């Protein structure tokens, strides 16, 4: 079982924090088959949208947490609907990203900026309507534990020196961005929703680490993440063959935060090789 | 400095509520006729044409008058009461209700209205209605059109306060521009009646461009010693200009001049954002350091990415230009 | 929203307007926060979304409940639970004799519990001021106005700089610290604690530097032996005057020798060493705590 990766926390009690995190993992449901409700869409249409949302996040230097909040909002809202046509996908995705940016970032882009990137297919008033529609269909449960929020915890636990010190970032910027790159190509596959977000992060970490470090930093047993690792195999092989990118720099973003900014490079080319 | 405040907000009077009706009519009683005009019992403001005058009426007779005066025309005669405040009003302006709303919610009448001054009149007489309401018999004053250089020279200083986008404001017509400028000078009332009883726009601009470089400091009135502010610190947070008219929750009307820096003022209480005339800012009561005369408020930012992190609104009723 | 009947205006918080309204079905008084969506250029304000999301995951006896959320065209209503006052008005109404010590202890041993609950959920209130702590006639104190709250991740990152009202701002926030965490809230509580015992604000500064200098005067000027890293902090200037740690027997005269220790730990300069919410609930000061009922004036 997931015993206790967290160290002794001073600001709170480790048991309560871990229990709350695990209960969050169980209260926000995800369905990999949320596309069978919409007979017109296909899995490739989801990736194309999510890929696009990465690109926008790169243009405005939006954090990875914002993109994964948008992805969660999309895959939860779309599971509560029926017969959605591909024309509305872009509006739903842009509204989800707008909500995530408002939720997470200090200075989110203004609404007109979000409308502009849509190239006129969506307007400010459409986005305002769809954002309320999403926040209502989700029952205002807009605080999940995303796939990258778990990787942050795993990397913090993996690199600890003076006990505690779990809230101040301490870990390499080059290993975090390699795994986050394998987690953006895996997120474009709808089957990724079959496994819990924590297990996805642990599987990526293992794929770029040892089977002992993952269990030390996450508390999962081999039998828990075995299926996820098996499924991630062909998504890790492609990334390894291509070669991991480097920690790019951004204007106006401190050199100690460049690993928390989404980086769209190319995912629809590696995804079709992985799915092959 | 830079102001990403959307200065259109102050003129909208958002603090007055949400559901407001927006009458889009007009009326201009003859350019020389004896008229009977209903008066507001308590408004002591000296209204200049073109000004927005918010009002929050609670008195039953005031509410009745506004409700019955809403249909048949919308003009009420706001007198410019002389230094002898009680009655003794010889001139005045007419206001026209352009934003009306009732609120019986909470079990109280409370009528919120917004009117803009239209004409100027000499009060030939003052009769009393059967319910504490003044019907003023008033002869409309003529506008004596008889100039460009004066307007441009005034703009030369109107740009230093709130660097202007373009000539969109300050209408070209001499009368409109003169009245709009007169509405902004922090001068006191005695000079305000003279500026209102001018007449042709030329002498008005020559009295405005006159008192624009002569006055040196705005100082405490009730003691006369403290030096509160100077024009170098003045600036306008609203399209209307440095000064404007607002209403506090109790109906009182305040002419608050916006400045960047004031001195000799001490703050009372803690910042609050209730009924704030400038959305996104908090107000703290300000009193002078020598006689504790409520002089104005110190507004401070409360949201993210606000350009002016702090300014002052000084009520003109407690300032004596010098 | 045709079911609710307004009764009176309560006031305005971080956003929206709060009204007292009685539910015509069950006849139970409730607070109603109204947000005019039409005036809002960027749809629902970020503060509203953050609150509604956070308040639907926090269910504690010491945090005001979010009973419902309603949307009627161009208007968003949040239906909270009704409380009879705010600590500020209570303190002013009891500014002659003062709040009895057992009531102060109970009120401090009811904000620490809610704060610990929030922190275990990884939520930063960041707006702990007397106007946001609501008290009812049964003797319970509850946190409110989570509009400025934020859910901090593990690990934390750089969040909104200038936060919290000036009177209740921690020195690390004042000095432009890069990372801040739960500790800030604790500072606020300390500032509130000393306010209840003394009945007046502990650090009443009108500007950032003035507040910093009042803090230094009361607690001394921090060096690298008490706060390692100050002398490198972004907003630290070596020209700061040297003051020396006014004794706590003169800062809060009425407090005992355990209340003094708890306040000192709550007001520690170093955020790492500053006492945590759960580490304060085990303090001896909260050994004979009770739940006295205040006698509110309305
Ligand atoms: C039941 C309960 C009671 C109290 S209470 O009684 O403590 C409180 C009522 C109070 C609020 C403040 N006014 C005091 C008045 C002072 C005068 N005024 C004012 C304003 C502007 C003025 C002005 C004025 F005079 N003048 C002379 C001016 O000229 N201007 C201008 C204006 C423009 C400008 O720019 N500049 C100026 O100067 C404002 C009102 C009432 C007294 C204190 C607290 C809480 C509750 N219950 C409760 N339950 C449940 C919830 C749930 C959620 C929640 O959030 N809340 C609360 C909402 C807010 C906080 C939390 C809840 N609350
Ligand atoms: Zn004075």
């Amino acid at each position: 079982s997931r015993g206790s990766p967290l160290p002794v926390l001073s600001w709170a009690n480790r048991e309560e924090v871990w229990k709350i995190m695990l209960n969050k993992e169980k209260t926000y449901l995800r369905d990999q088959h949320f596309l069978e409700q919409h007979p017109l869409l296909q899995p490739k249409m989801r990736a194309i949208l999510l890929d696009w949302l990465m690109e926008v996040c790169e243009v405005y230097k939006l954090h990875r947490e914002t993109f994964y909040l948008a992805q969660d909002f999309f895959d939860r809202y779309m599971a509560t609907q029926e017969n959605v046509v591909k024309t509305l996908l872009q509006l739903i995705g842009i509204s989800s990203l707008f909500i995530a940016a408002k939720l997470e970032e200090i200075y989110p882009p203004k609404l007109h900026q979000f409308a502009y990137v849509t190239d006129g297919a969506c307007s400010g008033d459409e986005i305002l309507t769809m954002e309320l529609m999403i926040m209502k269909a989700l029952k205002w449960r807009l605080s999940p534990l995303t796939i990258v929020s778990w990787l942050n915890v795993y990397m913090q636990v993996a690199y600890l020196n003076d006990l505690h010190e779990v809230l101040l970032p301490q870990y390499p910027q080059q290993i975090f961005i390699q795994i986050a790159e394998l987690l953006d190509l895996c997120v474009l596959d709808v089957d990724c929703l079959e496994f819990p977000y924590g297990i996805l992060a642990a599987s990526a970490l293992y794929h770029f680490s040892s089977s002992e470090l993952m269990q030390k930093v996450s508390g999962y047993q081999w039998c828990d993440i075995e299926n996820c690792v098996k499924w991630m195999v062909p998504f890790a092989m492609v990334i390894r063959e291509t070669g991991s990118s480097k920690l790019k720099h951004f204007r106006g973003v401190a050199d100690e935060d460049a690993h928390n900014i989404q980086t769209h490079r190319d995912s629809l080319d590696l995804l079709d090789k992985a799915r092959a | 400095n830079i102001i990403n405040f959307d200065t259109s907000l102050p003129t909208s009077h958002t603090y007055l509520g949400a559901d407001m009706e927006e009458f889009h009519g007009r009326t201009l009683h003859d350019d020389d006729s004896c008229q009977v005009i209903p008066v507001l019992p308590q408004v002591m403001m000296i209204l200049i044409p073109g000004q927005t005058l918010p009002l929050q009426l609670f008195h039953p007779q005031e509410v009745s008058m506004v409700r019955n005066l809403i249909q048949k025309d919308r003009t009420f005669a706001v007198l410019a009461y002389s230094n002898v405040q009680e009655r003794e009003a010889q001139f005045g302006t007419t206001a026209e209700i352009y934003a009306y709303r009732e609120e019986q919610d909470f079990g109280i009448e409370i009528v919120k209205v917004k009117a803009i001054g239209r004409q100027r009149f000499k009060v030939l007489e003052l009769r009393t209605q059967s319910d504490g309401i003044q019907q003023a018999k008033v002869q409309i004053l003529p506008e004596c059109v008889l100039a460009e250089t004066l307007m441009d020279r005034i703009k030369k200083q109107l740009r230093e306060w709130d660097e202007n986008l373009k000539d969109d404001s300050l209408p070209s017509n001499p009368i409109d521009f003169s009245y709009r400028v007169a509405a902004c000078l922090p001068i006191d009332d005695v000079l305000r009646i003279q500026l209102l009883k001018i007449g042709s726009a030329i002498q008005r601009l020559r009295c405005e461009l006159d008192i624009m470089n002569k006055c040196t400091s705005l100082c405490c009135k009730q003691c006369q010693e403290t030096e509160i502010t100077t024009k170098n610190e003045i600036f306008s947070l609203s399209l209307c200009g440095p000064m404007a008219a607002y209403v506090n929750p109790h109906g009182y009307v305040h002419e608050t001049l916006t400045v960047y820096k004031a001195c000799n003022l001490n703050l009372i209480g803690r910042p609050s954002t209730e009924h704030s005339w400038f959305p996104g800012y908090a107000w703290t009561v300000a009193q002078c350091k020598i006689c504790a005369s409520h002089i104005g408020w110190k507004f401070t930012a409360t949201k993210k990415d606000m350009s002016p992190q702090k300014f002052w609104g000084l009520t003109r009723s407690a300032l004596l230009p010098t | 929203m045709e079911n609710f009947q307004k009764v009176e205006k309560i006031g305005e918080g971080t956003y929206g307007v709060v009204y007292k309204a009685r539910n015509k079905l069950t006849g139970e008084v409730v607070a109603l926060k109204k947000i005019r969506l039409d005036t809002e250029t960027e749809g629902v304000p970020s503060t509203a979304i953050r609150e509604i999301s956070l308040l639907k995951e926090l269910n504690h006896p010491n945090i005001v409940k979010l009973l419902d959320v309603i949307h009627t065209e161009n208007k968003l209503y949040l239906v909270f639970e009704f409380l009879h006052q705010d600590l500020k008005k209570f303190m002013d109404a009891s500014a002659l004799t003062g709040i009895p010590l057992p009531l102060i202890k109970s009120y401090l041993f009811q904000l620490l519990q809610g704060l610990a609950f929030c922190h275990s959920h990884r939520v930063l209130h960041r707006d702990l001021k007397p106007q946001n702590l609501l008290i009812n006639t049964e003797g319970a104190i509850k946190l409110a106005d989570f509009g400025l709250a934020r859910a901090f991740g593990v690990p934390v990152r750089t969040y909104t700089h200038e936060v919290v009202t000036l009177w209740y701002r921690a020195p690390e926030i004042l000095l432009g610290c890069k990372y801040y965490s739960t500790a800030v809230d604790i500072w606020s509580l300390g500032c509130i604690f000393a306010e209840m015992v003394t009945r007046r604000a502990l650090f009443p500064g009108d500007s950032e530097i003035d507040q910093l200098f009042r803090i230094f005067r009361t607690l001394g000027t921090p060096d690298e032996v008490v706060w390692p890293g100050v002398t490198s902090m972004p907003d630290y200037k070596p020209s700061f005057p040297k003051w020396a740690r006014q004794d706590f027997s003169k800062v809060v005269p009425p407090l005992d020798e355990d209340g003094r220790s708890l306040l000192s730990q709550m007001l520690h300069y170093d955020p790492n060493k500053r006492i945590s919410a759960k580490a304060a609930l085990a303090h001896p000061f909260f050994q004979d705590v009770t739940k006295p009922v205040p006698h509110l004036r309305l």
